[PDB]
């Protein structure tokens, strides 16, 4: 890290001069807590059949959505305090924030 | 293997399960297509899987100018010393730049009107196609920085293609940062949790970790409970723009052809200011639009949002909602009492009980949207605490933070504590009549209207190179 | 994990039945703070000449020990409040919480 | 490159140079070997690096029983139903039992006497022949545990081996956890610290992080100053026992011969009880035959162990002294003055400005042995901190903390509150005479010294299932 600098890297890197590559591109997550996977690693929950979470089967994402979140479109509320734009600054700046890669 | 195409779950994959009598997908063998984050570290049998974020953590508008060198040097006019972004080099919209096309191998765009042959935009993120409304928003900044640099040529003729970039870029940062934190933030977390999380800032601290946390990946997704199920599109006086005003959000998903060969990006800008968010209420969480037709033009079948996000939880082996409430100092609900007292609805602390057995084990998207409102705030306690925590984060932790001293001169900070997003929308569109400040609560036409007129310009004097 | 258990695994594995992992052997240390090496995340300082730390030169690990560590051992002072068994069950103790492997 | 016979710096050799006129090594072209600790993701450019702890975190007594499940397996004694741990088959310790030898490809403690060709002894641990009176304990604690599926055999009949060896080795652990909490700590924190990082035991609570944190393994090696250049050994009637009473620390390291040869654990017990340990001054760090002659007999040259404490910190990327004060709540010396003023030693501060030129840099093991040690503690402010919070964590994130209910009956744990070192040393030695509790601070013959008739044994009645 250049001893003194004027603008921000592409990557973020040298932002923190102690650890340059905290808030910099291709870095892993910071956790604030441990993570909690079916063979305590890398297995997600869901993933083995018969393999309970804390006492209690896991449920199908789909059924959780299915149940708790579907509703009937014609009873949509409008917010009469907050425009759409609302929305769309908080999808464009969570672009600026994070972007989780996948294998294509 | 491809997760798109088959159910077979073995790496990468980890398709979602269908539940028996499905409204939808009625044979309970197949699935929803999913692909598992990419583990930081691969194949170890040491390290606990983590994931990884391809962007720089802090409000620096990378979105815009990219994360990585290669493609931030691909995002540049290199064609002269005038510190331009590249723009459409076959299309304009109304005489204004719009982003160049991507060149993708099995490119989402083309598929959603193939006879239109429009392909994905290039930007500094790869989402910037996802959905028009986003797309605007891209195009309106990259008009920003262009429009900058010249102004700032005029005002220093002096000054090369590298620093006239830099310069402009750094006040787009700038405007990403105030907006963010000025204008949106407390309207999401409310006075309340504003205080709370985001105390008066003070100084950067270079002991203030500013990496996003795994966490905030999953809760800040608050944010699809406000999606309306369309996408409105509204001529120069406000009105329908004929003939298709109101396109289902099913069908505008990757439609980087609607951009360019529907209006451009101003009949979008004017939609978003004067239609009202979708209101985020305990049994009206998220629309059909994203939970059955999600990406249904370029997918074998629609995907579900909400349930994508909490299989995105598991396979990031984030913890449960009591985990996150005991992490952010609330109480945790042992039982559907006290589950039904948190929520203050028994109702849904019933569902949410029949469908997880224990409160350990809610998801945090899940929880977190299921929690009553805060006063002038769009979200629950928990997602506060975790959406607060991390944006201080990135606010005490940048050492570029434009308030950060050195980073601008006192006259430049007050130029910039001026600046607004519908002046932006007034300099780079053919827009002239936009939202009254705050712009994420003005919402209705005339009423919470004024002319572009009325809003003065950023004052650049103090950018003069002396 | 199972269910319920009655000793101790020898492993440490399941102990946090949340995180089976955490506490267990041959896995990574926690970090209580974000990692400082030369290059961001792998070289310790002192790797390469003349890349300074926070702006001064690096000591040399020797230089110190030779500086501020070495002492007359006819000065030592015998604790007459400790016995020597409170530094041997200290390296007991030691080797009950971490062992940090290294190449042979 | 071989980081044992050669100096040229590659992975993963990281060998410490030697500087001018250095009062050992005149030739600069020389080193001091240096193996980098395993990396837990290996070749990486995602993940920032981090070391691997091959034992349990927990005070379990792991360093008796081994921290994987092969060695556990083969420290056992599968010859029969007793539950006992094996013992070394070709010698004994005045009929007593000595720790099994291990089967090493370079055994170095074979090297620290070549005619004598006793190998290094086999433990939970890879380290039991370090020293000599590490050893010792490690022979004590193997006895005690033998001792206790003795008695448990002859209360409960029906126990199988594994039983019986499961029921002595919880035992043990819970032994290491009273002896280590209850007597140890508080002298090494001091009252103060010891209250302000461990408060009264509660119970178990499953969201406390049980792992040892990286900077522990460094800042724990404070125990480096406590040792005296001598390994001390005693008679039946606690005098110098002859002929070699004194030997140089730099002649017991790996030196299994001493223990089979020389008579035994008992000389070296009394001499632990009897002797004083080293204080720890700050113009009296640490003794030369560690810091010049470490391993001499096992290795080309000789190690420097407070420099090797330095060199280990920055291979596993740890924060400076400052850093470190600051996560600990505690002031930041930026200037000679301040740090003159932290440590109560301008002299040494500015011994500290003259090698690190701030104390930002200051590596955490020399910073935290150079603080003024706490009131009837023996850590300055920083190092307790550090430790307080690694063993309140082992404490509190423990399911089998002793304490924690259901672990053991009520009975049984007023039963555990009885037992001491010294009458564990008294039930497994030739030894009659032992320290007054507290054994940590006992260490003057025959002023702080009892009949071990006058120490009541651990009473296993509660043991019994009947
Ligand atoms: C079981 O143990 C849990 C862990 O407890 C810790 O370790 C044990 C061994 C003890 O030493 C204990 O004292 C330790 O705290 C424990 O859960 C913990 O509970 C605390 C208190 O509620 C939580 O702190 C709160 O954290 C949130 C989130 O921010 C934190 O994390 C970020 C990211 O790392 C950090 O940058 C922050 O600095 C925080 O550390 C904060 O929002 C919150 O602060 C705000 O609220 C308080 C109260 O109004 C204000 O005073 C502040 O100014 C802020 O406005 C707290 O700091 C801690 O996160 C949590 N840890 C975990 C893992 O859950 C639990 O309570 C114990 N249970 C029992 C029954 O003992
Ligand atoms: C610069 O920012 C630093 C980070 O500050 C945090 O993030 C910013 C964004 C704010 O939200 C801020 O409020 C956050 O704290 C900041 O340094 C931090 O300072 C705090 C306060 O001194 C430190 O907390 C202390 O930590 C020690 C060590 O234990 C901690 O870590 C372990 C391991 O993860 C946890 O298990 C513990 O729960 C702690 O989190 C504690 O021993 C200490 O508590 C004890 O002492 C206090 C005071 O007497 C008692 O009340 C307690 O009961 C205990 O007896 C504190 O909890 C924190 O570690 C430190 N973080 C870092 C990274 O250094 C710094 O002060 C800011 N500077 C300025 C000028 O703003
Ligand atoms: C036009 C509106 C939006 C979408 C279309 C959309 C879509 C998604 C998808 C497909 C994901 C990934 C789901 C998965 O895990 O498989 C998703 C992730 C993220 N979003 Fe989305 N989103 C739209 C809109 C919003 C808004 C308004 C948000 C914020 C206020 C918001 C947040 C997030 C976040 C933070 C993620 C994760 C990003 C990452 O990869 O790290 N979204 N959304
Ligand atoms: C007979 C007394 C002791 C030693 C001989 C001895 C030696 C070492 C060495 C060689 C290391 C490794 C140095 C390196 O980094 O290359 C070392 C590490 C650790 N010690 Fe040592 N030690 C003796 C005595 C003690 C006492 C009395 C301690 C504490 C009260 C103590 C602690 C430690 C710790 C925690 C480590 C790191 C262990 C790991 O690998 O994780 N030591 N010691
Ligand atoms: C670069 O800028 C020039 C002048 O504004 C413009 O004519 C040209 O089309 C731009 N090139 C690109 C790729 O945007
Ligand atoms: C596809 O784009 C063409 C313009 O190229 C447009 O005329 C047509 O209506 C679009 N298709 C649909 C289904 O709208
Ligand atoms: C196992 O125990 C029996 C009985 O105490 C003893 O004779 C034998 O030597 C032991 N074997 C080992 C390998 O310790
Ligand atoms: C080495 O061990 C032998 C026993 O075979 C002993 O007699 C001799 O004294 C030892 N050597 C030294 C230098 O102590
Ligand atoms: C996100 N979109
Ligand atoms: C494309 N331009
Ligand atoms: C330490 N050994
Ligand atoms: C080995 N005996
Ligand atoms: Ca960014
Ligand atoms: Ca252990």
């Amino acid at each position: 890290c250049p001893e003194q600098d004027k603008y921000r890297t592409i990557t973020g890197m040298c932002n923190n001069r102690r650890s340059p590559t905290l808030g910099a591109s291709n870095r892993a997550f910071v956790r604030w807590l441990p993570a909690e996977y079916e063979d305590g690693f890398s297995l997600p929950y869901g993933w083995t059949p018969g393999v309970k979470r804390n006492g209690f089967p896991v449920a199908l994402a789909r059924a959780v959505s299915n149940e708790i979140v579907r509703f009937p479109t014609d009873q949509l509320t409008p917010d009469q305090e907050r425009s759409l734009m609302f929305m769309q600054w908080g999808q464009l700046l969570d672009h600026d924030l994070d972007f989780t890669p996948e294998p294509a | 293997v491809n997760c798109e195409t088959s159910c077979v779950q073995q790496p990468p994959c980890f398709p979602l399960k269908i539940p028996p009598n499905d409204p939808r997908i009625k044979n309970q063998a197949d699935c929803i297509p999913f692909f598992r984050s990419c583990p930081a570290c691969p194949g170890s049998n040491i390290t606990i899987r983590n994931q990884i974020n391809a962007l720089t953590s802090f409000v620096d508008a990378s979105m815009v100018y990219g994360s990585e060198e290669p493609l931030a040097r691909n995002l540049r006019n290199m064609s002269n010393q005038l510190g331009l972004l590249a723009v459409n080099q076959r299309f304009q919209d109304n005489g204004r730049a719009l982003l160049p096309f991507d060149n993708l191998h099995d490119d989402p765009c083309l598929l959603t009107n193939r006879s239109a042959r429009i392909p994905c935009f290039l930007a500094g993120d790869t989402r910037s196609s996802e959905m028009p409304e986003l797309t605007s928003m891209h195009t309106l900044l990259l008009r920003e920085h262009n429009r900058l640099a010249t102004e700032l040529k005029s005002l220093n003729p002096r000054w090369d293609g590298e620093r006239l970039y830099q310069e402009a870029r750094k006040i787009v940062g700038a405007m990403v940062q105030i907006i963010t934190y000025r204008d949106y933030l407390p309207l999401v977390l409310g006075p309340t949790a504003m205080r709370k999380y985001l105390p008066t800032y003070r100084s950067y601290n270079d002991s203030v970790d500013p990496r996003i946390a795994n966490v905030f990946t999953n809760a800040f997704r608050y944010g699809h409970t406000l999606i309306q199920p369309f996408m409105f599109r509204l001529d120069n006086r406000y009105q329908p723009m004929e003939p298709n005003p109101r396109v289902p959000l099913s069908r505008v998903f990757f439609a980087s052809w609607r951009v360019v060969l529907e209006g451009g990006i101003d009949p979008i800008l004017r939609g978003l200011m004067a239609t009202p968010a979708k209101l985020n209420r305990q049994n009206q969480i998220a629309v059909d639009e994203i939970r059955e037709r999600l990406f249904e033009q370029v997918m074998r079948i629609g995907l579900d949002l909400p349930a994508l996000n909490m299989q995105r939880s598991r396979d990031h082996g984030l913890p449960g909602y009591n985990a996150w409430r005991r992490f952010c100092g609330l109480p945790q609900p042992e039982t559907v009492g006290q589950l039904g007292t948190v929520l203050r609805n028994l109702k849904l602390a019933r569902k949410l009980m029949e469908q997880y057995g224990t409160p350990n084990n809610i998801d945090i998207w899940m929880g977190g949207v299921s929690e009553p409102l805060k006063r002038k705030g769009r979200v629950g306690p928990l997602l506060a605490c975790i959406i607060g925590t991390q944006f201080r984060k990135l606010r005490d932790g940048d050492r570029f933070w434009w308030e950060n001293e050195g980073v601008f001169s006192m006259q430049q900070r007050q130029a910039l504590a001026q600046i607004s997003l519908p002046r932006i929308i007034c300099d780079n569109t053919g827009i002239t009549t936009v939202s009254k400040n705050n712009i994420f609560m003005s919402n209705s036409y005339p009423r919470d209207f004024v002319n572009c007129s009325t809003l003065p310009a950023l004052n650049l004097a103090s950018w003069r190179e002396a």
